[PDB]
């Protein structure tokens, strides 16, 4: 009975990572066995400091002892735990610092009020005074959990603590600082959060380090759902309007990143007056990043526009802006904008699209880079929309037949998956005349994954065209190719009414499609004669019963006679999977 | 001068001691389109010790 | 019966294809099934047409994979792996797990033969011994393979018209009968006929010639010509050499060289083809890159998310 | 005011066979300067810590570590040698101390920790490994931890590996406490300390075609306090000044810093090293035969330059053939920037005071092993009594490897394989 926790014990110290790793997942079983009085006086100090320190085994066990609260005998006991997590709290990894700070703050939701003052808050200030760097870094994670319980004595003490640890020598304390300023923010009173938090974030904002000023940004946006509107141009816009001017490409690159979250917080007033300008300089930026950060927020900034000048700016202030990107030597930056440029179209309604839009739209199908075109060709809902494909079919045409004939098959595959798409957007008439020769070419294409993609291809279209548009059109074409030199164009056939079948039904399938099938069963390759036996596995359930008596039957049972093994081998499969057998 | 571009290539290339046939190939054909490597072949036995056999550094003594 | 083992066997290499590798229990039995499968292959193997002809791998199990998504899914494409399944690659254990498992699964399908990688000794050198050894840390595994090396035939006969090799011709063979003459059931020697078809290399000097590899001959032209009218042989597919182009002909194209290794040792930057063989013996070559890597290139131009 | 150096210890076998992996190749102080790293051909680390009880205590063992092993790249057929190039210390951030290791191929982080508690206690068998009967398990019991002789222990954490093409020359640590750079011959990576799997390449200067190469990077280093500024010296004598807040890739310097006609000029030209004094306003570069202290604010010649061996000049030839030309020696700075310490040959390192351009060269040679023995400066001519003659200059004695105690007057001067340890004379 307790020979098999025994054995988890012993594992402990065990040299094996693997036992050890074990053992500690399993610590809820023997805190069990030893039960709750056992448990806060043996297994927790021997987990307290513990001699191996690999990151998985440490990382573990930080998960473990932040669900101990029931076994040490509940909330009454749960101070006992701290311990255990502290000493995780100071480890020189990250990870098990960060897991062993989110331990802490679940067990410090169970602490009473009195307990928080008598016992957790000494450890947050203990980590927050301690002489080794990493507990102060993981103390910048407690504060939040704690503060608003405490009492308001408590509180005063918690500031002035967060305050030391914005200010400390080491760039690692500062940086997770900044980063748990925006929560610890979310807790603290109005009136001290303008008196208080403001200084800190202002001072970390022009901190000497790239890596801390760019934390800064995040926090900006908290603090400024929390500010009044009123009270943003004096304690928020000051220190971001810096930031969108800082000198450190990272910090930009923050800016132009949380662009977006920074205009749902300052409102419309202030987004127009401060946050357009900052805008533009951003798409204008020196770093490729940064105007690649900028560029994926234009559709979503322009959209978040007030009504009354939405159009208005977007035509003279972010419009002259998208020109030069269009132009942009850097990839990235066409292929970020070209996702989102067709985005506004909606915006600026019909006619504005066609005159300003639409020039831009063109030069981006012309774009030397396949992934800018395919970006392009992937967002066209939005304009058709606005304004009908159909204007847009003459300049379409040329973009989507020079990928499908693209050197590299990777892009050829990339267009592929968006051939549904457009089929259902351009619609059965333009795809029968145009579009319907690529298809069938994809088919016949020397790399497998094509044809294997073009294969697939075809039960979407069919799923959304109807099943009598593809009897007229597909299935002829494809059948043909049963009779094709190469094997592996006549294996394509078999792939293809694999899939079609699936869709097809009866009334398509039996007719048409099955004819074929049994007559490959004489097809000289062998790999061309066992995939007829894995084909009529797969289609076999479509067609009727009376059917697969009559014809499938007769043709497995010969192919089990195969000379080749392979062929023996699935013709005798199918017969069992068809029940034929 | 005693300096150049072959001197510092050279310096690149320190040992060279085993031939490598993806080297040897790649030089060939840039020649058609337009030293390489050792000659010895490596040898089990010329590689270093299956595990360490290096004693204690006489600092530490 | 051999259904169960059969159904087994397919999960092994569904595992493969995910690049996990199989355990060393697995890996003993299969090897004793492989054996059993070659031992009864001749020197020559003959090989019916249609077949995909491909060269060295490498151990580059992502690059595999990328062979496959181009010439198709086994057993659907018949392919012809000339040898070099190990050694300089991140995945020589994978690699040739999964072409023994689909020999042993799909026999009439995949033809595997010899490269000069498959050897006790070189393995020791570039790799494959670690790579056992650090993926199971033991021996054993190494010990499996290296022993079933010795039963891969040494070249294959596709139709009788196209001689397919590792290596080259040798002094000490002159047709095919001499081929099968030879006791393949060894390690491959520092010199003799079976050294020589797994060394030897083509090039531009007439005659034999001495090969920088320390091993094997280095045949001209005369050599090939007097080979293909002798055995009747229109071509001899080659591999062993890496070429940029994928393919390379040679010696009036009595010679062509297949490198089924995109980006050799992930710096020379090549590009790989496979020798595709229609039902008519017609060739064609289908070239191709590296597949992309997952978190790659290791070391990139493009900021990382760390320094954003 | 000149500093009377005395001899303090002297570690290392006693005129031994000298063998090739015993020779010492890197000399690292702490950040604090109780822990002296030193690395050798061999791949073998050597930690010592300074006696506990301003300090002049002796520096003794503390930790001892293979770092690297030989290595065969069967991706290239190239042998990874063992030697280490460079040792960093990382800022104390716990009771642990780290430091980065790197031979020509990887770097590795180390962690050196004092571990002094025993768990004791067993359940199924006894602490000397004998088993008992399961039957008699009628109670479970916890171990217990013991306290024992304190042990130092030396584990590799992480391995930045499979990054550079050519071999590492520099690295060196970001003030950030999050990054740092390896620089080969032609790249800098720029790595984040707790990710192995990828690394950024800011700068890149390799040719298209090798045959147009005409410079490589020698060295490089982070800026002590700025996070966003490092430079890199080439071998043709300039040193150029990277602002990563420019742009993400460093291949525009900022700054260029260089100077406006021997035969071997191509070869002594070169800069050794690089190293930034420790306010940061000053920059020192070591070439073949002179040192040159850099203002960050000028580029067009540097403020001050010492020639740490002019005797050698008219011996290039002689130097050459011998390829004793080609050593890369070594800088470094006091903790007050005023006095900069460089090797030189027959066991001299020269000693420069940038106050009082004071000039003094000192021998460590075991024929003065008596503590605190006061150091009788050497004169070199080619001869009054007490010089010693060019020719008797032993070249095979190259005291390329030298450190300086951050904050004391202790330098740590490494001979071919012997490390001594100076003092100021208190
Ligand atoms: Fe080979
Ligand atoms: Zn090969």
């Amino acid at each position: 009975s307790l020979y098999p926790i025994a054995v988890l014990i012993d594992e402990l110290r065990n040299e094996d990572v693997q036992l050890r790793l074990n053992s500690i997942k399993k610590l809820s079983t023997i805190a069990l066995a030893l039960g709750v009085e056992r448990t806060r006086s043996e297994l927790l100090p021997f987990l307290t400091d513990t001699i191996y320190d690999e990151d998985e085994v440490l990382l573990a066990l930080a998960e473990q002892l932040g669900t101990f609260t029931t076994l040490v005998g509940g909330p009454e006991y749960v101070h006992c735990l701290l311990p255990p997590l502290e000493s995780l709290a100071t480890v020189e990894e990250t990870v098990v610092r960060d897991k062993a700070v989110e331990s802490l703050r679940a067990i410090s939701h169970e602490h009473s009020p009195s307990d928080l003052e008598a016992h957790f808050v000494p450890l947050v200030k203990r980590l927050a005074g301690g002489d080794w760097f990493t507990s102060r870094t993981s103390a910048c994670g407690l504060f939040s959990v704690c503060y608003p319980r405490v009492s308001s004595a408590v509180k005063a003490e918690l500031r002035q603590y967060f305050r030391n640890l914005c200010s400390d020598d080491t760039p690692m304390v500062r940086r997770a600082a900044a980063s748990k300023l925006g929560e610890f923010a979310k807790v603290l009173e109005l009136d001290n959060v303008k008196s208080e938090i403001i200084p800190m974030f202002s001072n970390l904002a022009s901190d000497e380090q790239d890596s801390v000023r760019l934390l800064a940004v995040e926090a900006c946006v908290n603090i400024a759902q929390l500010l009044p509107q009123e009270d943003l141009e004096a304690l928020v816009m000051p220190t971001l309007r810096q930031a969108a001017e800082d000198k450190s490409w990272r910090v930009r690159y923050m800016v132009a990143d949380k662009f977006t979250e920074l205009q749902k917080a300052v409102g419309p007033e202030i987004t127009k007056t401060d946050l357009v300008p900052a805008f533009q300089n951003l798409m204008k930026d020196c770093e490729a990043e940064v105007r690649a950060a900028a560029s994926h927020k234009v559709k979503e900034f322009c959209e978040n526009l007030s009504a009354d000048c939405r159009e208005n700016v977007i035509m003279s202030q972010i419009l002259p802006c998208i020109k030069e990107l269009v132009s942009d030597a850097n990839q990235h930056v066409k292929s970020a904008l070209a996702s989102v440029i067709m985005g506004l179209s909606p915006i600026l309604g019909k006619d504005n699209t066609i005159e300003h839009l639409l020039p831009l739209f063109l030069a981006q199908l012309k774009d030397e880079c396949p992934e800018v075109r395919l970006n392009i060709i992937s967002n066209l809902d939005c304009v058709n929309e606005v304004i009908g494909i159909r204007q847009l079919s003459q300049s379409l045409l040329p973009a989507i037949v020079e990928l499908a004939e693209d050197a590299k098959w990777r892009v050829r595959l990339a267009i592929i998956e968006y051939m549904p798409l457009l089929a259902g957007q351009l619609g059965v008439e333009f795809f029968d005349e145009k579009l319907n020769s690529l298809c069938m070419a994809w088919l016949v294409d020397h790399v497998y994954a094509i044809r294997e993609a073009a294969t697939s291809n075809l039960k979407k279209l069919v799923e959304k065209f109807g099943k009598e548009w593809a009897h007229a059109t597909i299935i002829p074409k494809v059948l043909a190719m049963s009779g094709d030199p190469n094997y592996l164009h006549r294996m394509t056939t078999l792939f293809c009414i694999n899939v079609l079948s699936e869709v097809c039904g009866q009334d398509i399938t039996t007719k048409h499609m099955l004819p074929t099938v049994l007559r490959m069963a004489g097809d000289p390759v062998a790999n061309v004669r066992f995939n007829v036996a894995k084909s009529l596995q797969k289609i076999g359930p479509i067609l009727d019963n009376s059917t697969l008596q009559s014809e499938v039957k007769p043709i497995l049972e010969k192919l089990t006679q195969d000379q080749d093994v392979d062929v023996k081998y699935f013709a005798q499969e199918a017969l069992t999977v068809l029940s034929l057998a | 001068k005693p300096g150049g571009s072959d001197f510092l290539r050279k310096r690149l290339q320190k040992g060279q001691k085993y031939f490598d046939s993806g080297d040897y190939n790649m030089a060939k054909a840039k020649m058609k389109n337009k030293e390489v490597t050792g000659d010895h072949i490596p040898t089990p036995q010329d590689l270093p010790q299956r595990k360490p056999a290096l004693v204690a550094s006489k600092l530490a003594g | 019966d051999e259904k169960v083992f059969t159904k087994e066997l397919d999960q092994w290499i569904e595992q493969l294809n995910e690049c996990k590798q199989l355990s060393e229990s697995q890996v003993k039995s299969l090897c004793e099934k492989a054996k059993e499968i070659l031992t009864k292959e001749s020197n020559v193997q003959e090989v019916r047409c249609p077949v995909t002809v491909c060269g060295d791998v490498h151990g580059q199990f992502h690059d595999l994979m990328e062979l496959f998504r181009i010439g198709g899914k086994s057993p659907d494409t018949n392919y012809l792996f000339m040898g070099d399944y190990v050694d300089r690659g991140y995945y020589s254990v994978e690699t040739v797990t999964l072409l023994v498992a689909l020999k042993v699964r799909y026999r009439e399908r995949i033809t595997i033969l010899r490269g000069n990688h498959e050897s006790r000794q070189i393995t020791q050198v570039y790799g494959f011994y670690d790579e056992c050894l650090r993926k199971y840390g033991n021996a054993n595994v190494w010990k499996y393979f290296t022993d079933l090396f010795d039963y891969l035939p040494l070249t294959a006969l596709v139709d009788g018209q196209i001689f397919c090799l590792h290596g080259g011709l040798s002094p000490s063979i002159d047709t095919l009968d001499h081929i099968r003459a030879l006791d393949r059931l060894q390690e491959v020697p520092h010199e003799g006929p079976m050294c020589d078809l797994l060394w030897s290399d083509p090039d531009d000097r007439g005659g034999w010639g001495i090969s920088p590899r320390g091993a094997g001959y280095t045949f001209g032209q005369d050599i090939s010509e007097t080979f293909n009218h002798a055995n009747g042989l229109t071509l001899v597919s080659r591999a062993h050499q890496l070429v940029m182009e994928g393919y390379n002909w040679c010696h009036d194209r009595n010679v062509v060289t297949i490198f089924s290794a995109p980006n050799y040792c992930y710096r020379c930057g090549n590009q790989a083809a496979i020798m595709e063989l229609d039902d008519t013996l017609k060739y064609s070559f289908l070239q191709f890159d590296p597949a992309p890597r997952r978190g790659e290139p290791h070391v990139t131009r493009r900021t990382p998310d760390y320094f954003l | 005011n000149d500093i009377q150096w005395c001899f303090s210890q002297v570690k290392g076998a006693v005129d031994d066979d000298v063998a090739e992996a015993d020779i010492i190749s890197t000399v690292e102080f702490n950040h604090s300067g109780e822990l002296l790293a030193t690395g050798d051909k061999g791949g073998r680390v050597v930690i010592f810590q300074q006696e506990q009880e301003h300090s002049r205590g002796e520096y003794n063992v503390y930790s001892t570590f293979q770092s690297h092993e030989p290595e065969f790249d069967y991706l290239k057929s190239l042998e990874i040698e063992e030697k280490i190039n460079k040792i960093r210390w990382l800022p104390q951030k716990n009771a642990a101390q780290f430091l980065l290791s790197t031979n020509d191929k990887t770097i590795k982080l180390w962690k050196i920790s004092e571990r002094d508690k025993r768990p004791e206690g067993y359940n199924l068998k006894e602490e000397d490994g004998r088993y008992r009967d399961p039957t008699t398990v009628t109670t479970l019991r916890v171990p217990v931890f013991r306290p024992m002789d304190l042990m130092v222990e030396a584990s590799p954490r992480r391995i930045f590996a499979n990054a550079h093409t050519y071999h590492i020359n520099s690295i060196s640590i970001n003030s950030d406490y999050e990054t740092y750079l390896s620089a080969d011959d032609l790249r800098i990576n720029l790595w984040h300390l707790e990710i192995t799997d990828r690394s950024f390449n800011i700068v890149d200067i390799k040719p298209a075609n090798m045959e147009e190469l005409t410079e490589v990077i020698t060295a490089a280093e982070f800026h002590p306090n700025s996070c966003n500024t490092f430079v890199y010296s080439s071998s043709k004598g300039t040193i150029r000044l990277c602002d990563m807040r420019a742009s993400a890739l460093c291949d525009r310097h900022s700054k260029l810093f260089e100077e406006p006609r021997s035969f071997f000029s191509e070869i002594i030209s070169s800069i050794s090293d690089v190293k930034f004094s420790h306010s940061g306003r000053y920059m020192m570069t070591r070439d073949y035969l002179s040192v040159k202290i850099w203002d960050l604010n000028m580029e067009n010649r540097p403020v001050e330059t010492y020639q740490v061996h002019e005797y050698l000049r008219s011996k290039l030839c002689s130097l050459y053939e011998n390829d004793c030309i080609f050593d890369k020696f070594e800088c470094c700075w006091n903790g007050s920037d005023s006095v900069v310490m460089t090797g030189s040959y027959n066991n001299f390192f020269r000693m420069f005071d940038r106050n009082t351009k004071r000039d003094i060269t000192l021998e460590a040679s075991r024929e003065n092993n008596k503590p605190r023995t006061v150091l009788k400066p050497r004169k070199v001519c080619a001869r009054k009594k007490d010089e010693i003659s060019v020719d008797s200059l032993d070249f095979n004695k190259k005291i390329l490897h030298t450190a300086w105690h951050p904050k004391e007057n202790i330098i740590a001067v490494a001979t071919t394989n012997n490390l001594y340890i100076f003092q100021d004379k208190v």
